[PDB]
């Protein structure tokens, strides 16, 4: 059980996971790579809003789909 | 002139048929002729991270003369001036009529990766490049963060993201698909998923039919909207009394500070669809309205501004049943007026109240039982109006 | 102590609690009277969501205090 | 696209209904999606006396996405960084499709009376603020004088300023109004004036009828033209001369050095409004030709013309008729060609010289009698066109 | 010394004065011969107006000087 | 009776002035709260130039009407 | 209104009717309301040497308002800023509606060689040329050394003088004249020069007709492919050949690695070329279709795609016959595929290979006899179509 | 026999050249005058380029004709 | 020795020179074979175009070696 994940240029990051983990430390997985804060971090599976205590199962992510991060930057 | 533009649409036509994600360009507006190209600063680069925008501009006689493209972004490279003008001959003597502006464009992008110390437009920034190159890669790194890094850039970059994520989304599912037989669902989910193959067992109990939206973010009032006006598609007084409280609700708008002239179309858009159903038509062209993309997005935008109009005028009942610190305008600005932001439990019961209206949702995550439980907001009514509700997105059901 | 919850009906009710009850043990207290499961619940007292995790005391909620119930539902 | 525009003009047509005097906005020549704002420095600023300007560019896709708004003119201000990006969140995320350019506008013509070192865009100037506000405001206003004062930019202000000016003139009065009864005048002064009133009494005792003009700095030619055409609306031979001289008068003009291209379509409006003459029509129909802008403007610029021409022709004549050490070119130039610049009595003769035609004008002040003396030059004619001369203003006169 | 004054209709008009008369007293002169009220009067001399209150010789306006009538008449 | 004249700003200046006061005499006052000189001043009443040497009674300007402040700058 | 639309398309025609060599303006791509200008540093300037460019904005209501004029390029003068505004008054107060762009673009260029330390934009500038005028030359020569003299413009400027040059070769003769005799040869030369004459008696001898083509660079190109199509104007059989491997010629290309969807429309060209003559029509109308610009042009452009197709098809052949250490696909980006490119030996080879047929070339330069010598070449064939070289240009024969 | 050649500026060069002259002669004569190297000159002549290894009497260059002076600008 | 000269329309020529002979005297001896005349002559040898003064040695052209000749024939 692995999941893909998108960012803003094009680049795609492969992670480790399983169908039980919860999305705030799926953010905190992407946090641990790349060094984006969650806070920082919107994730998108299916045109879906990924909330943050939920589980990857809620939204049906099944191995191998593909996810997509959005960076909410603070308003300046 | 004539042949020129058409070439110009041939060539958006092409790019647009196989769209680069690092580098891609598009019109101005109205204007053919001038494009703005988004380019992304490549992965192991120096330019990393960094966002560069380009102007084209396609002069009155084209192919035959080359297209004027030059960096408005500022950045540090042997090939481009701090003036902006990109250095490489495909754009002057080395020109064919039978090249792409997509060719031009990865020729660019190529130029990033790999510059050019042979014919240097920068004599001094060549020299730091071909002698030191640490010196250079930490300069253009902080060019890049000073220039290209700007909360500008950024905005446009992540639009773009979204529009690429929806059109992909789009070309997958209808704005409002066909009335369907719920056992689709049991091909959505994985044999491996029993919990909510069950839940699905348990959903196929009640309800025979469902009808699916576009997880668009606006689902909610997309589903809401299709669902509740194809309730009245029959009943005769309701019809009646939905429409009269719909355009008043115009009135206590304009009434409650929304400018008129702005509210005016998409409330128009709202009678309109009203209309379609007043004397009935049959339910496929109600929804050919729907899947047509402004008129349906105008309605949710109305939806949606009836939602923050009651939200705003309840506000004192409203006002502690939000998370955070915002008051409720905020909240409205925020969360529900601007378009394709995610709806909640207050937005439902905030738009049934405003057009008086009953509502039922099914709420299907992981049971305890297979028992996926009712919730109907008017208190205790009668609701002939079923939605289901999976985490993130908003379906329609039919009994 | 006895505490109040306003529903987003406009329902209000009453439970009964002590000030080391935890969050997730009043939303099983709130399943009881009005049926709805727990991890379908976000209750908010006075603008901060309420973590499963802690206990009554630990958020401050004292005698006759009111808390805010609102349905998971987050959609689009 | 399309409904996009008619939006973007929509919002144009609100923004032009109520005129905001600091801060206004508008399309740059033909475009639609590209407008330019002017905002000036508030009062009570550290960026009084300043002119800042504003690009707009609006998405093809509107009101969907927000307008992309840009400072051109350098700026010190914790929200606005010198990139021009400006950082409020009404352009971001907080759009809504319901909101208006205008909203945009004075929320940034807020944002300049009152910053937010709450979300900064620029850290250290936020840091500025917050603590230290004397050096805020002094640096601030340094830049104002730097940056915002250019000789470029007062011209532009300026330039805003005169056209709200007659834009709320032109709502208020049409360009010619329709033959009154010059008992409407008793309304326009006080009963307090008792001077006024009464040689309104003894105008009432000439003259029966009074036709109002804009006073928008041309009435004088916009007057003598449209009363010496409508006299010509009937006799026979003076409509032949005055054609036939008019006609010349091109001729004349181009080879006194007037570039023949450009005063040819002024040239054209004045033929067609001789035409329109030539078989009679009623009155009303080429007073509806003076009431269309363009047209009744390009017959002024003409007689513009005609004045300037015959000046110079005469020169030597005229020469020592002006004040100052202007030559007669010179004051052609300045005081004559030009649109909007007043008239003198100079411009009165110089015209009625050029087409060979007679005038009379009523001078009314402040009389030692009640009496209004009349002014008819050429010399000891029978004058059948009367003008009402009051201070800073010309009007038709019918007997 | 008598003086001499254009008016802008191609008119020439001949004044009795003396170096001593001031402007106001010239133009209620010309209002004699003329009709025109002296407030409804400019008059310039060699390019420059001519202010009421000063003399001709002030002006230095000596015997057979030429002046030049305009009317007020500003306008628009 | 007291006038109100606007600037370029938008800002809206009050002024203490009777019918029968000059029209420079009404720059000088403005001159006296702005510190525009008066030469640097063009005055607009009705989308009428108002001339210096006249009275505001001549142009009709009654109790409380709204006059223009319109800069004539140098031309540099 | 549309009038200034209207306006802005005379002023063009007109300063197009009489070209300014030093200073030229015209619109930017799509827009009427956006021009750019580009002028020359005059002669005896500091400012020499450099090239200047200008934006102009015509303010939507034309000729009423004047149009908005400023430096892009900086530039050392007393009169413009280094924000870039002009000082000159024609421009602001002294603007009448008689004015032509043309009268402001040259005197701005006046105001080059003669500036105006009286009414100074920049004080300190306006101080160092009226005192110490050694500084100011020496500092406005830098400035220009620097700014103006950029490899962003210079491209631009020999881009006019070639548009220029072949503008004025276009007006002289047609892309492609009508069968003439060739006696018409002996009057382009003198009766001085004996040799060229007699070896035009001796060209008399050999052909009857001449059909001259425009010296602009694709002449060869032009030449061949007319005579080559009226070639099969009647043949049946060869019409037949040659439209098949024509058209199969665009397989062989796309299959290259040339884009397709570029390619296309002058494969298209191409082929309604062959359509016209298919079913024969009188040469006069595929003459017709010629001497039309974009049709010949894009012909041309097929035409040397194929050169270069052939060309790197069989590029191992050709690699050992081309000057120089360019590789084969670098001679085709550079001598073959873009227009206006001078042709040789090699691409008439590779063209006569390409479409498979049969040339004869008459070589006439300065002969030992009178003799101008053929070339056949496919190698030793029977050649129907014949084209006459002379030094720097092809013409086609007609025996 | 002498010859015009017009430069970008649109400045007009006057040379002494006999009809048999090569091209590079003309070119070095140009160097002499101007300044520009050879090699950086390309000559047009009725829209024909001219070889360097040529003559005047080969393009049919007779008195007093003129030429354009085109810049080849190495490409930086 | 003996030499080759491969013609652009595909023939090939065998030349009969010394080391020592010219280029314009093989050139020459071309137009022996193929009749055309020197000056339309380019001949190139290894990607270098041959200068008519030199000789065969010169350019290290050694027995049984490769020419390519084109015609001059530069036009548009």
């Amino acid at each position: 059980m692995q999941i893909f994940v998108k960012t803003l240029t094009g680049k795609t990051i492969t992670l480790e996971v399983e169908p039980s983990d919860t999305i705030e430390n799926v953010k905190a997985k992407i946090q641990d790579k790349e060094g984006i804060p969650p806070d920082q971090q919107r994730l998108i599976f299916a045109g879906k809003q990924l909330e943050d205590g939920r589980t990857l199962s809620d939204y049906n992510i099944q191995k191998e789909s593909t996810l997509h991060l959005v960076l909410r930057l603070r308003g300046g | 002139g004539a042949m020129a533009l058409k070439r110009i649409h041939k060539e958006l036509n092409d790019l647009a048929r196989d769209p680069p994600a690092q580098c891609s360009a598009g019109p101005v507006g109205d204007d053919m002729f001038h494009w703005q190209a988004t380019i992304m600063g490549p992965n192991d680069s120096p330019y990393q991270g960094g966002v560069f925008f380009l102007t084209i501009h396609f002069p009155t006689d084209y192919p035959f003369k080359p297209p004027k493209v030059a960096f408005t972004t500022r950045i540090y490279h042997p090939n481009i001036n701090s003036n902006g003008s990109i250095s490489l001959d495909i754009l002057r003597s080395q020109w064919s009529p039978a090249l792409t502006i997509s060719k031009v464009l990865l020729s660019i992008c190529s130029l990033l990766c790999d510059p050019n110390p042979d014919d240097p437009l920068v004599p001094e920034i060549a020299r730091i490049y071909k002698t030191d190159r640490e010196k250079y890669n930490r300069i253009a790194r902080e060019w890049t963060q000073k220039y290209a890094m700007g909360g500008s850039a950024y905005d446009e970059a992540i639009m773009a993201q979204q529009d690429r994520i929806q059109q992909e989304i789009a070309v997958q599912n209808p704005l409002v698909s066909e009335r369907l037989e719920l056992s689709v669902l049991y091909k959505e989910y994985a044999e491996d998923d029993n919990i909510y193959q069950q839940k699905i067992k348990d959903l196929h109990k009640k309800y025979s039919y469902i009808r699916k939206t576009r997880p668009d973010g606006n689902s909610f009032y997309r589903a809401f909207g299709f669902s509740h006006l194809e309730a009245l598609l029959d009943d005769s007084k309701e019809l009646q009394r939905f429409k009269a409280v719909s355009a008043k609700s115009k009135e206590d708008l304009v009434s409650q500070g929304f400018t008129e002239f702005t509210i005016e179309d998409f409330h128009n858009t709202f009678m309109d669809l009203i209309e379609q159903v007043e004397k009935q038509t049959s339910v496929a062209d109600l929804l050919a309205s729907f899947n047509d993309q402004s008129t349906s997005d105008y309605l949710v935008v109305y939806l949606r501004l009836l939602t923050s109009g009651y939200l705003q005028r309840e506000s004192k009942f409203f006002e502690h049943f939000i998370e955070g610190g915002r008051t409720v305008k905020e909240f409205c600005q925020q969360e529900v007026e601007p378009m394709c932001k995610e709806s909640d439990h207050i937005h439902i019961i905030a738009l049934a109240q405003a057009l008086s209206v009953s509502i039922q949702v099914e709420y299907m995550d992981r049971g305890e039982g297979g028992t996926t439980n009712p919730h109907i907001f008017p208190e205790g009514s009668e609701p002939k109006v079923y939605l289901l509700y999976r985490p993130g997105h908003y379906d329609i059901l039919y009994k």
